[PDB]
């Protein structure tokens, strides 16, 4: 089960 | 990080960013939070990626030392899951401590002010995923709290289809499923969001558009996985 | 790492190592050099394992900023890259004074000697690459003799197979050609290096050739791009 | 140009 990934940007 | 320029550490953060340097990003944007200002959009989602980043090798060791735990019931496989444990939830509490000073009592608009709940809901969910003993519910609670109070002003003051409001309804439904034990919750919430945005899709400009229907993607691959 | 048992900074080093926590298993392997007793082949790779990710993130860093600083030709790229090319060359200085006290000195077989040497070599070709000042050439010399000394002493003790002998002169052959501006010299020693390995593969075990023909295709790889 | 890549073991 994903959260959002969240890590680029 | 007192000595340097507000501006100069937004510079590095980006920086930091291109060189996949996400401790040196998460304490340059630490030092620009302490500064005492308002956080842009794009500031806050700096702030957020260079935690994300920090966390999520901290709890990708977590995962790997607690399995590795389980199976083997000396002490030093649980003395180095505590180390690794205690560096990560001290992350939150930084990040916990940035939201509570003051970053949350100064966010008015819905954008950021549900931006920054989103945030300490899913920091206390990382608590709440190696937390073990009298305090475990007092977290959940608070994690709970945290994205209740979000969705409430999400609901009220943005489109279905905001990233923001998509992506804290999304992370929501994981508590659901992963830490609150309800999954018919989680699979409830994710299914009437995405909906909700797909009917709202014919307002989006093409860019708009793409924001959208990226994370209505991660909300269809949940409802897949869980049902 | 003065408390903890050596054997428990090997095991930490090994679970490190499983979880992606390259810092803390150099600092692991660091602690348990610091002891005093000589490591064995697993130690040993162990060390260099742990030293190779840490200086590795680190390089790639450097070079990302480094682009980004001649591109632009404010202070804060230069800055930004200093600061990681003062911590890169921290972790150099670091490796180089474990090797210098005393692990190259209580090295006497030509299997840990060997070793030792080509790390010397390396941390030292890792300092030449972001060196620009008055130690420039000092610091090459410094990596070449190191490279040397480990090659003379394989080339008398080692079979031309044995894979630390073969990765020995893959890393020297790279010295030459990406350091030392003689790309003819590289182009020879691997040459060389790979057809004496070839000729010497009919004595190997089924595991040993595969250990040894693993690193003459980095040779060949090499040669294919430079020729 | 490759150097070993040593980062696994
Ligand atoms: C929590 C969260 C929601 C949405 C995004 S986004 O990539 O779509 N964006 C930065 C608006 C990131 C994080
Ligand atoms: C420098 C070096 C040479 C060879 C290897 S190996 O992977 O073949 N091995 C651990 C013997 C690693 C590093
Ligand atoms: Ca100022
Ligand atoms: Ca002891
Ligand atoms: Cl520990
Ligand atoms: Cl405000
Ligand atoms: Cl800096
Ligand atoms: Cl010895």
């Amino acid at each position: 089960a994903g959260s959002i990934p969240g890590r680029r940007s | 990080m007192g000595s340097m320029e507000r501006a100069s550490l937004i510079q590095k953060a980006k920086l930091a960013e291109q060189a996949e340097r996400y401790e040196d990003m998460a304490a340059f944007m630490k030092g620009a939070v302490e500064k005492g200002e308002e956080l842009s959009c794009e500031e806050r989602n700096l702030l957020s990626v260079a935690y994300k980043n920090v966390v999520g090798g901290q709890r990708a060791a977590w995962r790997v030392l607690s399995s590795i735990e389980q199976k083997s019931n000396g002490p030093e496989v649980r003395e180095y899951r505590e180390k690794v444990e205690t560096e990560l939830q001290g992350v939150c509490d930084t990040v916990l401590g940035l939201l509570d000073s003051h970053l949350i009592k100064e966010a008015g608009d819905a954008e950021s002010r549900v931006f920054y709940l989103k945030m300490k809901g899913d920091y206390y969910r990382y608590l709440a995923e190696v937390a073990t003993g009298d305090d475990k519910k007092r977290i959940i609670d608070s994690a709970r709290s945290a994205y209740q109070e979000a969705m409430d002003i999400s609901k009220k003051e943005m489109p279905p289809t905001n990233p923001i409001r998509l992506g804290l309804a999304l992370n929501f439904s994981v508590f659901h499923y992963e830490i609150a034990n309800s999954p018919e919750e989680a699979i409830s919430l994710a299914k009437t969001t995405f909906d909700e945005a797909m009917a709202d899709l014919h307002t989006l400009s093409e860019d708009s558009y793409k924001d959208s229907t990226l994370i209505m993607q991660l909300l269809r691959d949940n409802l897949t996985l869980w049902t």
